[PDB]
């Protein structure tokens, strides 16, 4: 049964090497109530936005160490057209409510094939700032053109690089070196996740619900759910076999309520 | 796909409907109709190009290129770059067939093109 | 989705098949077989005959023959050659040269839809003068006949043998028109739109079927041969398909993109 | 039925305005099978 | 189910790459009558007959362009013993019958494996005239050997090359330009065919009953159905690999009616 | 039971002279099928395009001549923020839509009291193209300013200054005279129609269901319905009544069925 | 009925004298009413 395609709306995406759909942390993260805690009509789901969107990622390479890693926030992809996944009507929707509660289903797409050996790790974590940098502001695509790939080292290890408030000149600066924004890179299989490897697979599949601190979050600024892509063992291969596969990700959200309907969003 | 067997990669197969300028962007792509296809042991996709028309009919030939006649753009895109084990050929090739649907229907006969006897 | 078109079978598909949708309802039926080539069409102008003809030779036909060409219309969708059948259709490009311009005809809108291998179906053919107000007269004879050449006299007229027989005769109005059915009278089975065999066992060509024809027709005047002019006068011949079936699914003719 | 309109009556027998063959003593059917 | 072995009489061929046998255009061609036509009685089917033929084609190449094309006459291979298809007891009982009514069962196989791309499209085409150069002489095993392969041009589509009656000198030479016999070489996939992908299979099967202008034909002159194997994608793989892969064919006769039983036959 | 207020998804609006809802040409423009002519799934309304959008017409002056009109189409209104008609996530929602299909609830407020007389015809007029300026271009929002109401005259009598295809050079240009996008000012009250009495209200509703020549069109070309709000009795007051009274307007689509779900429309 | 007199008999079939439209799946009507 390696051989599924799934269908949504007017979207239909194929893979030959179905490993199957990791459901956590429930047998189907699209049963779900109406959030409780607004009382105007939410706006339910419609047929064009009950879709897959697609976006790319940055090559995988010899030179990529281990545990390097692509994070996408989600929906904080489609707000920044992170990696050209343009979200039409969804991202429209999301930038005229106020409040958001989705689950995400995702399927990661790398081009491997045999002659070639090398792991990654493809995991939603929640919950990262690991889009941002560690002055506070948000990654432009320029800067995550340029990296090509976040390298693990000390910071991203024990959280000491995590965005902070500055106590100002009346204080000490304080040594930093700790925060609960790590990453434990040997522990990043507890998340719901598959992996990517070159021998058995070229795609998998996490289907995740909504979660959050309250039972609908703010669309502008949620970051409840991730997906990190992380190299668990480096690419090799023999001169002659193809240089630089590229990593595709398709994103679907499930039973979206949306509430708070107002204007375009204009930052202030 | 009639590549070899060691390949693998991915497609985006998007329809769009008609607009002011065709979309070229993977990004507007992805916001069309689209599907992923796979590149595994069932070398075959068939995309369903859906029925998204104003009028119940629309005309096979686009005298004045009307909204009737031009139903928008099918296109490709590349995912995930192909790749290969060293010692595969370079460029495989997509075998691209036509066919109508099971929902197909066709009126009102015309007079036909003797072009092809000159 | 997924399918494997070295199978050969591919199913048709739906919206509803990878995405959200539901089937377009049906409201046509024009592609049927049946409706789609009960139509009349320009088959053929041949010339009218004002006396006794001598009908053409069989090829090769050489110098000096005295034969009456452009008077005879075949009855077939195929393509053919000085009222015989042919294989390759031929045209003229230039009007300089000497000989004779042999008549060649098609049915353009039958190979436009053929699109299969076998045909067969009965024949409504009618007969419109392109001269205004021409009194004249349709001769058939089937498949596998043989135009009779020949005269007798009346009262010192010669009157040709084409003017009677079994075979039908039509006589239009002056300024009138000629319509009737023929059935299917050969001794095949079928017509074939495309054929790879061979007639003869010996000096055949290959491709050349010998009775995949409804008939042959002729125009005439309704006056013996000491009643001539000069002018020659024109007829034109529609033919229309009834009853038709179709065999064995094929190709349609190559489009060429200059 | 054809391209036929005027289906109330008919002149002339069935063999005299058709053919017909000789005894010898909508939904669509697929062009192809796999096994 | 993907090994078969197809057993009829004394030969069984065998295939482990079986993507299942064409039957078209009836549910079974070995379903069928004796043939109405003629009152003597017929000839049927003994365990010598029912058997398969194997004959060698050229090989496939690099420099084969696209939609080139080997042409294999049925039952005219078997008249001409091209590419060594001797028939035996059947080409025996051929020459001595005048009529000659049955269906086919075809399988070619090409010797493919990983490492190599292309397609080549395997059809029974009725009815062609492609075994018969332009001048309406049927080509000689030196010219089918010197071509290696028919290269598709301006004649071939349009039927420009098909042979004919030539007019005499009484007529004006009239420019040829069509003729139904043309290949359209997009479309030759209306036919009963399979595709010989270097991909997915090594072996196809297409199965046809007997079809006919008659409900029997002449045994000496009948191309009612034509194995044409055609490539629609050429050959490709890098230095290392097997130059020159071979094509094969099996072809079986289905419920075989013969009628005027007399000598050998001798040409005029 | 002058006294109604109507709720629409999170917008009320509210008159306290209201002359009843003007239902034509059904019984109610809600009750309405799925567009029989295209077979994807189509996007249904949600509650936050479940309301009201309000814009603000030129002002009502004594130099108004009779039959002076003021033109809104709809939804292009919507489209060129006509009024300052801000449509939110409805225009959002036509943006990326191939087709657009719906209905039309309007109620046109305009501040009359005592001490005033004048007459206001106000009607949903199939189909005009009184947006567009005779050259064949729509009217801009500064052109709209500068009018600042359209004059009756010959022209928009007969229909003379239609929006017209050039014959060119070739011809000679005719003498044009008729055009079937007339007005005859007399014969609007035909259409579904009430009238703002200064005597009697403040206030008119008219309600009208979908129309066309198809069972859907396409978004960003229909005009099928225009709000027209025309002078039949010219304003007039004594010196220190309320000079220059204002005219808005409040529009609710119904029932909207949206199909071609595609990016944001974007002009060649 | 429409400007049609001759009632008794009709020679061709409905569907080809005149167009029907497809499946999907006096006293005067008011043009307006009033809430």
């Amino acid at each position: 049964d390696r051989v599924t395609t799934q269908t949504a709306g007017n979207t239909a995406i194929n893979t030959q090497s179905s490993l199957g759909v990791l459901c956590a942390y429930v047998e189907d993260p699209t049963k779900s109530d109406p959030p409780s805690s607004s009382t105007d009509q939410p706006t339910t789901t419609f047929t064009a936005i009950d879709r897959w969107y697609t976006g790319r990622l940055n090559s995988w390479t010899k030179a990529v160490k281990t545990f390097s890693f692509q994070a996408v926030p989600l929906p904080g992809a489609f707000l920044s057209r992170q990696g050209g996944l343009n979200g039409g009507a969804f991202t429209a929707t999301l930038h005229r409510h106020f409040l958001m509660k989705c689950g995400w289903q995702v399927q990661v797409q790398c081009n491997l094939t045999q002659f070639h050996q090398g792991a990654l790790l493809v995991a939603m974590v929640p919950e990262t700032t690991l889009d941002v940098k560690p002055d506070g502001k948000a990654k432009s695509l320029q800067e995550l053109n340029e990296e090509q790939w976040v390298e693990m080292s000390d910071d991203y290890r024990t959280g000491k690089n995590m965005p902070f408030q500055s106590l100002g000149t009346y204080y000490r600066p304080p040594n930093w070196t700790w925060g609960p924004n790590f990453i434990n890179p040997y522990q990043v299989t507890v998340f719901p996740h598959q992996i990517l490897n070159a021998r058995t697979s070229t795609s998998v599949d996490v289907n995740v619900p909504y979660i959050g601190e309250t039972p609908t979050q703010s669309s502008e600024t949620q970051n409840s759910w991730t997906l990190l892509v992380m190299v668990l063992v480096p690419l090799d291969y023999k001169e002659g076999a193809t240089t630089d596969p590229e990593i595709t990700f398709s994103v679907r959200p499930t039973s979206p309520y949306f509430n708070g309907l107002r204007n375009r969003y204009t930052a202030g | 796909f009639c590549g070899p067997m060691m390949a693998r990669g991915k497609f985006l197969l998007s329809y769009s409907p008609p607009n002011g300028t065709q979309p070229q962007t993977l990004s507007e792509a992805m916001q069309c109709t689209y599907s992923i296809w796979d590149i595994g042991l069932n070398s075959s996709w068939t995309f369903v190009v859906p029925y998204i028309s104003p009028s119940d009919y629309r005309e096979t030939r686009a005298i004045t290129n009307s909204v009737y006649s031009a139903d928008g753009w099918f296109s490709l895109h590349k995912l995930t770059k192909i790749t290969l084990p060293p010692d595969c050929p370079q460029s495989p090739c997509i075998l691209f067939f036509a066919s109508a649907g099971e929902d197909y229907t066709l009126r009102l006969p015309v007079d036909c093109n003797p072009s092809y006897v000159f | 989705s997924t399918d494997n078109a070295e199978t050969g079978v591919i199913e048709a598909g739906n919206t509803d098949t990878d995405f959200s949708g539901e089937l377009a309802a049906p409201g046509s039926n024009h592609t049927n077989v049946k409706f789609l080539f009960d139509r009349s069409r320009l088959l053929n102008v041949i010339k009218v005959l004002e006396k006794d003809a001598v009908f053409p030779r069989p090829f090769p036909t050489q110098e000096g023959a005295q034969q009456d060409d452009g008077y005879f219309c075949l009855l077939t969708p195929r393509p053919t050659v000085a009222s015989r059948p042919a294989t390759r259709f031929g045209l003229y490009a230039n009007p300089s040269g000497s000989g004779v311009l042999a008549n060649t005809s098609l049915d353009f809108n039958f190979y436009s839809l053929a699109c299969f291998t076998y045909f067969r179906s009965d024949l409504e053919v009618t007969v419109v003068s392109l001269e205004p107000d021409l009194e004249f007269a349709v001769g058939w004879f089937p498949s596998g006949s043989e135009y009779q050449a020949s005269s007798f006299v009346y009262d010192q007229l010669h009157v040709p043998f084409h003017f009677t027989g079994r075979t039908p005769r039509a006589f239009a109005s002056k300024g009138g028109k000629v319509s009737f059915v023929l059935p299917w009278n050969s001794v095949s089975s079928v017509l074939p739109v495309r054929w790879g065999g061979a007639s003869k066992l010996s000096s055949a060509t290959r491709g050349l079927p010998a009775h995949a024809d409804w008939g042959t027709i002729y125009a005439f005047v309704p006056r013996p041969n000491e009643k001539k002019s000069t002018a020659v006068k024109h007829v034109a011949v529609y033919i229309r398909y009834k009853n038709a079936r179709a065999w064995c699914p094929s190709m349609l003719p190559f489009r060429s993109y200059k | 039925r054809g391209n036929n309109g005027n289906m109330t009556f008919n002149y002339y027998a069935n063999t005299y305005q058709n053919s017909v063959d000789f005894s010898t003593s909508g939904i669509l059917n697929p062009l192809g099978y796999l096994k």
